């Protein structure tokens, strides 16, 4: 299910960190490859991934194994906590609020950009008080219900 | 690496920043660094490379000419005294810059944005069936 663009990114990231041109990265390098891709898994999450499929204990991973590991992790859709955490990167105060205008910018400037129609409805549904502020913890609870 | 490469750098830079604003859109950077000649060039595919370079970005998602130069320069030379000396030297010769993010943080921001976008789209799809 991985997109072609994702594969190109994975190939570039992996190759970028394959120090030896050996076709394999080290399990320790895995977290850095993942950060180069925008993913910030915790040490525990990283260990879980490193532990699985490095049965031999050699300490390396090749590109087929990375794709398989990558495909598994990303296919399962995000929990509510993950979504909440996603909002927090954009919350300058860590207070659970982002301005509607800032939310609109992020939504249309990055990623799988929302259309005009989509972002307008997002703001209608998120700025429930019409005060230019979004309490995103409430909005994520609504959106995932 | 000598005057030839730097002279080439700004000749290429002018094509991308004709009004001499000293900034280039992040979205054009991959093309910019691919267009340079070696060794400063970073050939395509270079999107993840540029992320790893952790370049400062200013409002409107723009990156300053010197931050790019220094990064490309350090890429070839390394973290050395000459590199440090050259940078300070070059900055003086070259001579409002306010960073709100970096190319590295921005890739994580993209990933987080996508989680939100996909959740919202799922929400819209669920609403329309119920
Ligand atoms: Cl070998
Ligand atoms: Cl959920
Ligand atoms: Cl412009
Ligand atoms: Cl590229």
């Amino acid at each position: 299910q991985l997109t072609e663009e994702q594969i190109a990114e994975f190939k570039e990231a992996f190759s970028l960190f394959d120090k030896d041109g050996d076709g394999t990265i080290t399990t320790k390098e895995l977290g850095t490859v993942m950060r180069s891709l925008g993913q910030n898994p915790t040490e525990a999450e990283l260990q879980d991934m490193i532990n699985e499929v490095d049965a031999d204990g050699n300490g390396t991973i090749d590109f087929p194994e990375f794709l398989t590991m990558m495909a598994r992790k990303m296919k399962d859709t995000d929990s509510e906590e993950e979504i909440r955490e996603a909002f927090r990167v954009f919350d300058k105060d860590g207070n659970g609020y982002i301005s509607a205008a800032e939310l609109r910018h992020v939504m249309t400037n990055l990623g799988e950009k929302l259309t005009d129609e989509e972002v307008d409805e997002m703001i209608r549904e998120a700025d429930i008080d019409g005060d230019g502020q979004v309490n995103y913890e409430e909005f994520v609870q609504m959106m995932t219900a | 690496l000598g005057e030839d490469d730097f002279e080439m750098f700004y000749e290429t830079w002018e094509k991308f920043d004709p009004d001499a604003t000293q900034f280039i859109a992040y979205s054009r950077l991959s093309d910019f660094v691919d267009t340079l000649q070696e060794p400063l060039r970073i050939a395509k595919p270079n999107k993840i490379k540029l992320i790893t370079l952790d370049l400062p970005m200013v409002p409107g998602d723009k990156i300053h000419c010197l931050d790019i130069l220094f990064a490309l320069t350090k890429e070839v030379l390394g973290d050395s005294g000459e590199m440090d000396a050259l940078k300070q030297t070059m900055e003086e010769k070259f001579m409002s810059y306010e960073p709100i993010t970096t190319t590295l943080k921005r890739k994580h921001e993209e990933v987080c944005a996508i989680k939100i976008q996909r959740a919202y789209r799922r929400h819209l799809l669920q609403r329309s069936m119920k």
